[PDB]
């Protein structure tokens, strides 16, 4: 799962 | 109830990035003068399409500046910075860490999630990861109460759910401080009633947005 | 770049709690002209919903939002009105008859008769955005005509009549920011009132 | 009614 903060 | 009260608990965010800098910001305008920002990025003019800082902070400590704009919004604003990554290397900083109640995790990051696993919190700490897609389409939502963050509960969660206004373009500066509004209200909740919760937020073209699993409205 | 509001002049009446954090979310996706029209000061208390900080307390709210605006982005050229609308001056109301799109954010029903009489002499995208008073919704109109249609809109938002927090107005910045540019990208007579759910999730009725 |  790829996430961009 | 008092002591279920944000904004009288201490308030660790590690990453202070897009996500986490307004966040940490919503926070302090709610009451929440406690916060510790761990990040040992510098901040650059690439950063400013989707961040809370400005021009003025380009090429300061991401925590350090984040810190200093947090520190100007209420007069008895207690926020601190911790320039470096997380775990630190030092024991005055890893007891300054043990210090505080509610862990953010906003770095998007697998190796954090890793790194806050193995760290010897010491006591039983509101743990709370928050990340986007890579469109910011949705918002990663994972909390928990206990003395050790679950990481692979957390990762099994997260791959389960796994004009420029449409939710599929790149993420701008609307988007990110869509999901630090939908977050912000998370971290409220989550201290208000501390437990193991997960939720999977979807923006949707028409300006709508919903959760998985649904709760309120039709 | 006829239906892109990064080149598009863009006023924006009302540096409140809502236009302040709309301004700021337009600065940072290039929306670089920008107009901002409000005569009041900031007050300690409105920083709980707002854009700025303690260091504009007591600056007029167009001055110090445009001071902010600026130094978001290299190219930013915001401009600020500390008069209140319409103005008085006959050289201010063509500066304002130069913006492309007129954003009314103050939720004053005065400001929107005071549009409609206003003489824009060109053809203009009108939104005016608002909330309920506790946050719970969000009045978003739009139109593309050559005069504010006052009567419509005051009929719409008629037809759909705790404390607002720092997050419940940043959510509809996000939201109205969003409208704003769907509005730009397709200019017409458009309609919708939002509801903000307690975990955040957000539903739409838009007038047909 | 409306509160911007
Ligand atoms: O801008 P963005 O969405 O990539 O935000 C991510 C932020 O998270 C920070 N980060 C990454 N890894 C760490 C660790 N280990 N500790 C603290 N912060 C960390 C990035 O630097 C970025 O600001
Ligand atoms: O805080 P708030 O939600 O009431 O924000 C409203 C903002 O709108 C400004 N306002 C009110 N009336 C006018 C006129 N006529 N022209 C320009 N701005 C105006 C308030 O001062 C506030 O910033
Ligand atoms: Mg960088």
């Amino acid at each position: 799962t790829g996430r961009f903060a | 109830e008092a002591a279920n009260d944000i904004r009288s608990k201490k308030v660790l965010i590690i990453g202070a990035g897009s996500l986490g800098s307004m966040i940490a910001e919503n926070l302090m305008r709610i009451g929440v003068v406690s916060q510790g920002i761990l990040d040992a990025d510098l901040l650059q003019t690439g950063n400013l399409s989707r961040h809370a800082l400005t021009m003025t902070s380009v090429g300061h400590n991401k925590a350090a500046a984040l810190v200093e704009h947090l520190n100007r919004i209420l007069p008895d604003a207690s926020a601190r910075s911790f320039s470096c990554a997380f775990p630190p290397e030092s024991e005055v900083a890893k007891n300054s860490l043990r210090q505080y109640d509610v862990i953010i995790d906003c770095t998007g990051d697998d190796g954090v999630l890793k790194s806050l696993a193995a760290f010897d919190w010491k006591s039983e700490k509101i743990f709370i990861s928050l990340a986007m897609t890579w469109r910011a389409e949705g918002l990663f939502a994972f909390a928990a109460s206990e003395t050790s963050f679950p990481v692979t509960d957390a990762s099994s969660r997260f791959n389960a759910s796994a004009g420029a206004w449409h939710p599929v373009f790149p993420a701008r500066a609307d988007d990110v401080q869509l999901w630090a509004a939908v977050g912000t209200k998370f971290i409220c909740r989550v201290v208000s009633a501390p437990g193991r919760i997960y939720e999977y937020f979807k923006q949707m073209p028409d300006g709508t947005v919903e959760k998985e699993p649904h709760e309120y409205g039709s």
